[PDB]
C-alpha cells in the first residue's frame, strides 16, 4: 500500500522485505524486525550520510523510492512495476533481498536497463550475465557457501547428511551445488526434501519425519528454505526430534528463527557473511524517534509490533530503542556498501560527462542504464564506509557483478546466544576449543555416517 | 518483426518459429515443423473464425505474432510489445516453451492479459497463486510422468536412467517422475543427468558416456527439447550404441520429424507419449494448396521456402491442433462475453473496447466448444486440459504408429508390433536377474528395486 518516497534529484529505488510473507490470503504479514526495518533504516542512514558528505555528490541530493516486497515474488513484481512506470525516472533499484524476488525484479528491469545492486541476493543463478546483463551484487554467490558447508561437513567427518531445500532458486541451486561438492568430497546425501513456497504447517512435521526415516543421518544440512529467519521458523520443530543442523545464509546471527523453538538446540552450525557492525548506525537507529521519524511509513507499525502498544493509543513513546538492547543485523553492511557503491558510480559519471558544474546539465538526467552499469557501477573501487580503523576492506565488484567470498561460521550456544566459531576464506579455520563439541562432554563428537568403522 | 495482422480486436501469439542461438547469438535457425506449422495454424484458425459469421459476428481478430526464438529473455523482450501500452491486446497464445510460458505469465499477470497456451506442459504453472491468468489446452506433465511410470510398470522394466534438459520442463518433469517412481511406482532411478541450457564441447558425448556407465540401465527416459533429442541421439550414433538403449520420449519428442529425420537407426523403437491428437484435414489442405512464396502476408514465410528447399529467394506437427484449439477457445470466450455484455449488437460493441483480463478469464475457464475434431475442450479450476494421452512407437518398415492409449487406464497393445527393434518380446532393462536356486538373503541394498544374490551354498539351504 504505502511507498516511501524522499525528495527528487536522481532518486535511487529500493526493495526491502519490510513485511513478512503473509498466509494464504492476498495480504502481507507482520513487520520483519531484523531482516526488514533495520536494512531500510540502514539504507536511509547511508543516504543521509551521502547527502551530508561534502565530497560524494556535493551538488546532488540523493532521494529514495523504497518499496515493500513482502517476501513474495509476485507482489514484488506488482510493486516494482512502479519503477518502470516512469517510462519520476528511477536511476536504479537497490536490493531485492530474497533471491527469487531479486531474480523476478531483475528480469522485469532488464527490459528498461535499470541497474540493480542487490544486498542479499545470493543464489548462483544471478551470476549468469547473459540473462541478467544489468545486475550487480555486493555478496558472494551461494556456490561458495556450498564450499564452506562441504568443508565443515568434512571437518567433523559427517559423511552422511540430509539436505532440505525450498522451491525457487536458492534451495534448488544450493542443494545442487552441495550435492556436487559432496560427491567431490566423498560425502553422501542421504535424502533431499523440498518445501513449497507456502506449504502447510503439518507437512513440515512430515518433512521432519522423512528426515528421521534415515536414522544414520543425524546431521541435516539446511538450505535457508526461502529464509530460515521465517520459513525455518516453521521447520525448526521440537517434536522430540533433535539434529545437528548445518545452515546456509538464511540462518545466522538472528534470534527470529530460534525464539521459542529449542529443537534447533545449542550447537546448530550456521554460516553468515563475514561483516562488522558499523558504529554510527547503532546510534542513528537507537536515537530514532517514532514521531520525529515521519519519513518511514512502516516504522510506526514496527513500533506497534515490537511494543504491543498501538500508536493510536497511549502506553507508547515511554520506551525507546536506547533502553532496550540493540544488535546490528549482519547484512547491514552489505546494504550500506551497496548504496554507497551506486552513489560512487553516479559521482564517477558526474566526474566524466558533468565536470563543469555542480549538478546535472539536463542531458544526463534520462540516465542511460547500459553505459552506467557497464562503465561505472561495475568499475567502482573504493574502501568500505565506516570501517574499523584496522581493516582495509573495499567493495569492488567481480568481472560478472559479484563480490568476494568470505564467511563466518557460528554455532547456537547456551549461556542463549550465537557465537562465532571460525571463518572460511579460501580455506576453513575452526577454533573448536570455543564450542562445547570439542573436548567432548556430551558423549563423543556428533557422528553422521552410513555405516560404522570396522576392525582389521 | 511482428506479423501485425490488423483487426478490430487484436490477439497475440508466442510461437517459437526460430531456434535457440549459440555463443551469444540473439537467435538461431528456423525450426520449420515445430514453429511455422503452428504459426500458420493460428493464421488459419483466425482467418476461418473471421470468415465464419456464426462466431464473433462482424468482429475481426487481429494478430501481433512475434517470435520467441525459443529463448526466455528474448521472449520477454519481444512480449514487452504486447503491454507497451501501460491497440490493446486481448489475449496471448502462450509459447510452447514451458519456461517461456512461465515468465510470460509472470509478466502478463501484472497487466491482466489472459493466456491460453498450447503445449507448455510444465506442472509448475498449475499454481494459480502465481499463474492465475495462465491456462492450458493440453494436459499437464504430472499426468505424463504418471503415465510414463505406468508404461514402465506395464513393460515390466526396472532400473531406468533419465535425462532432463535444464529448465522448467526437464527438471520439473523428471522430479515428478522420480517422485511417482518412489510412490509405489515399482521402479527405481538408475542415474539422472541434467543437460545444461548451453551444451559445450560435445557435452552430449559425455552424457552418452555417463549413461553407458550404468550399462544395465538400458531404458533411458528422456525429458528434453527436440534439439537436445537430436544431439543426444546423434551422440548415441557416434558411440555405435545403435540398438543398445531403448528411448522413452516425453511429449517434447512426440511424433516430431526433426528428432528422427536421417536418424532412424537409433530412434527405432523409441516409445513416446503424446496428448491425443487428430490430423486436422482443413489445415492440411490449406497449407498444402497454399501457393506459398507467392502470397507473402506473413514475414518468416521466405525463410521457410529457402530452408525447406535449400535455394535462394510432409506431415503436420503434433501441437497444431492444440494451437487451433487455443485460438478457437479465445474466440468462443470472447463471443460469450459479447453475448453477455452487449447482446444483439453485431460488431464491436463499446463494451468490447476496454476488454479486461479479469472478466475474460472466467469465460476462458468455463468455455466449452467441442473442438475442431470433436475432442471436448474444457478447463478445470486451475485451467488445465483433461489428462488423456496417445502412446506411440517409432517403428521402421518418419514411421510413427499408435501402440496404445493412456487415460487412467494404461490401455497398451503389446501385440500391436511393440518390439523395440531388437530381439523378441519387449527386451527388458533390469538391475539384477532372478536366482531360482535360492539366495542367502537375495540381499537388497537401500534402493529396493535391485538385489545382490548370495547363494544358499552349504548347509544353509
Ligand atoms: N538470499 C537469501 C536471503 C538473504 C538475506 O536476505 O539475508 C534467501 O533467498
Ligand atoms: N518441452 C515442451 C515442448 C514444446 C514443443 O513441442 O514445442 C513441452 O512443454
Amino acid at each position: 500500500k504505502k511507498v516511501l518516497t524522499l525528495e527528487g534529484d536522481l532518486v535511487l529505488g529500493g526493495l526491502f522485505p519490510v513485511h513478512q510473507k503473509g498466509g494464504p490470503a492476498e495480504d502481507c504479514g507482520p513487520v520483519n524486525e531484523h531482516r526488514g526495518i533495520q536494512r531500510l533504516e540502514a539504507m536511509l542512514f547511508a543516504l543521509d550520510r551521502i547527502n551530508r558528505d561534502p565530497h560524494l555528490l556535493p551538488g546532488v541530493r540523493l532521494g529514495a523510492h523504497i518499496l515493500d516486497s513482502c517476501s513474495k515474488d509476485t507482489h514484488a513484481l506488482e510493486q516494482a512495476l512502479d519503477f518502470v512506470r516512469a517510462s519520476t525516472a528511477i536511476t536504479g533499484v537497490i536490493g531485492g533481498s530474497y533471491s527469487d524476488v531479486s531474480i523476478q525484479v531483475a528480469n522485469l528491469l532488464r527490459l528498461f536497463q535499470i541497474p540493480q545492486i542487490s544486498y542479499a541476493s545470493t543464489s548462483a543463478k544471478l551470476s549468469d550475465k547473459s540473462r541478467y546483463d544489468y545486475f550487480a551484487r555486493t555478496v558472494p554467490p551461494d556456490f561458495f557457501q556450498a564450499k564452506a558447508m562441504a568443508e565443515i561437513l568434512r571437518f567433523f567427518n559427517w559423511t552422511y547428511v540430509s539436505t532440505v531445500a525450498s522451491e525457487g532458486d536458492y534451495g534448488e541451486t544450493g542443494i545442487e551445488a552441495f550435492e556436487l561438492e559432496a560427491r567431490a568430497r566423498n560425502i553422501c546425501v542421504a535424502t533431499s526434501e523440498k518445501v513449497g513456497r507456502a506449504m502447510s504447517r503439518a507437512a513440515f512435521e512430515g518433512v521432519v519425519r522423512a528426515l528421521l526415516q534415515k536414522p544414520s543421518a543425524r546431521v541435516a544440512v539446511l538450505f535457508t528454505r526461502s529464509e530460515d529467519a521465517r520459513e525455518l521458523l516453521a521447520a525448526s520443530q521440537r517434536l522430540n526430534a533433535s539434529f545437528t543442523w548445518v545452515a546456509s545464509d538464511g540462518w545466522g546471527a538472528l534470534e527470529s528463527v530460534v525464539a521459542g523453538s529449542e529443537g534447533a538446540a545449542e550447537g546448530a552450525i550456521t554460516i553468515e557473511l563475514a561483516s562488522y557492525p558499523i558504529s554510527d548506525f547503532a546510534s542513528y537507529f537507537q536515537s530514532l524517534d517514532p514521531w520525529n521519524n515521519s519519513r518511514n511509513p512502516w516504522f510506526r507499525e514496527f513500533w506497534e509490533q515490537r511494543f504491543r502498544c498501538s500508536f493510536r493509543q497511549r502506553d507508547c513513546a515511554a520506551h525507546s530503542l536506547r533502553a532496550v538492547p540493540f544488535e546490528q543485523e549482519s547484512k547491514i553492511m552489505f546494504v550500506v556498501n551497496a548504496v554507497y557503491a551506486m552513489a560512487h558510480a553516479l559521482h564517477n559519471m558526474h566526474r566524466a560527462l558533468c565536470p563543469n558544474t555542480t549538478r546535472l546539465c539536463d542531458a544526463m538526467r534520462p540516465v542511460n542504464g547500459r553505459r552506467l552499469y557497464k562503465d561505472f557501477v561495475l568499475n567502482v573501487k573504493f574502501d568500505a564506509p565506516f570501517r574499523p580503523a584496522d581493516t582495509h576492506n573495499e567493495v569492488r565488484f567481480d568481472r560478472f557483478g559479484d563480490g568476494i567470498g568470505r564467511y563466518n561460521i557460528f554455532t547456537y550456544l547456551r549461556a542463549y546466544r550465537y557465537q562465532k566459531v571460525g571463518y572460511w576464506a579460501e580455506g576453513l579455520t575452526l577454533d573448536t576449543s570455543l564450542i562445547p563439541w570439542a573436548s567432548p562432554s556430551a558423549g563423543p563428537l556428533p557422528a553422521s555416517r552410513c555405516s560404522e568403522p570396522c576392525l582389521q | 518483426n511482428s506479423i501485425r495482422i490488423d483487426g478490430d480486436i487484436t490477439l497475440g501469439g508466442l510461437f517459437p518459429v526460430h531456434g535457440r542461438g549459440s555463443e551469444g547469438k540473439p537467435c538461431g535457425e528456423l525450426k520449420k515443423e515445430k514453429g511455422i506449422h503452428r504459426l500458420e495454424a493460428m493464421l488459419f484458425a483466425l482467418d476461418r473464425i473471421n470468415n465464419d459469421p456464426d462466431l464473433l459476428p462482424n468482429i475481426t481478430l487481429g494478430a501481433r505474432i512475434l517470435d520467441t526464438c525459443s529463448r526466455d529473455t528474448h521472449a520477454l523482450e519481444q512480449s514487452l510489445t504486447f503491454v507497451q501500452a501501460l491497440e490493446r491486446v486481448v489475449g496471448v497464445i502462450g509459447a510452447s516453451g514451458s519456461s517461456v510460458s512461465i515468465m510470460v505469465a509472470n509478466i502478463l499477470r501484472l497487466f491482466k492479459i489472459p493466456q491460453i497456451s498450447y503445449a507448455s506442459t510444465a506442472p509448475d504453472l498449475s499454481d494459480n497463486s502465481r499463474y492465475d491468468f495462465f491456462s492450458r489446452v493440453v494436459p499437464s506433465d504430472t499426468y505424463q510422468a504418471q503415465a510414463m511410470v505406468d508404461i514402465v510398470r506395464a513393460l515390466k522394466w526396472n532400473y531406468v536412467s533419465t535425462v532432463a534438459s535444464e529448465g522448467s520442463y526437464g527438471e520439473s518433469g523428471v522430479e515428478a517422475f522420480i517422485q511417482k517412481s518412489r510412490e509405489d511406482g515399482g521402479v527405481c532411478i538408475a542415474q539422472s543427468v541434467k543437460i545444461p541450457r548451453e551444451p559445450k564441447a560435445g557435452e552430449f558425448d559425455k552424457i552418452i558416456r555417463r549413461l553407458l556407465e550404468t550399462s544395465n540401465a538400458r531404458a533411458v527416459i528422456i525429458f528434453a527439447n527436440e534439439d537436445d533429442i537430436r544431439r543426444v541421439l546423434e551422440a548415441a550414433r557416434r558411440a555405435n550404441q545403435t540398438g543398445h538403449f531403448f528411448w522413452m520420449g516425453s511429449d517434447s519428442w512426440g511424433s516430431k520429424i526433426a528428432p528422427v529425420l536421417h536418424l532412424e537407426e537409433v530412434a527405432e523403437g523409441a516409445v513416446t507419449i503424446l496428448p491425443k491428437r487428430m490430423s486436422v484435414r482443413g489445415f492440411d489442405r490449406y497449407f498444402s494448396s497454399r501457393t506459398l512464396d507467392n502470397n507473402r502476408r506473413n514475414i518468416w514465410f521466405a525463410e521457410f521456402w529457402e530452408d525447406n528447399f535449400h535455394c535462394k529467394l510432409y506431415e503436420q506437427e503434433g501441437k497444431v491442433q492444440f494451437v487451433i484449439d487455443a485460438v478457437y477457445a479465445m474466440g468462443h470466450a470472447l463471443h460469450a462475453m459479447h453475448r453477455d455484455l452487449c447482446p444483439g449488437r453485431v460488431g464491436l460493441c463499446p463494451r468490447m473496447d476496454p476488454v479486461d483480463g479479469t472478466q475474460l478469464l472466467k469465460y476462458i475457464r468455463n468455455v466449452n466448444f467441442s473442438g475442431i475434431a470433436g475432442n471436448p475442450v474444457t478447463f478445470n479450476e486451475n485451467g488445465d486440459a483433461p489428462g488423456r494421452y496417445d502412446i506411440y512407437q517409432y517403428q521402421l518398415r518418419a514411421e510413427y504408429k499408435v501402440i496404445g492409449s493412456w487415460t487412467d487406464h494404461l490401455h497398451l497393445r503389446i501385440e500391436r508390433m511393440h518390439w523395440p527393434g531388437s530381439g523378441q518380446q519387449l527386451p527388458r532393462s533390469i538391475c539384477s536377474l532372478p536366482c531360482q536356486p535360492g539366495e542367502r538373503k537375495k540381499t537388497v541394498k537401500g534402493m529396493p528395486c535391485c538385489w545382490h544374490c548370495e547363494p544358499c551354498t552349504g548347509y544353509q539351504y
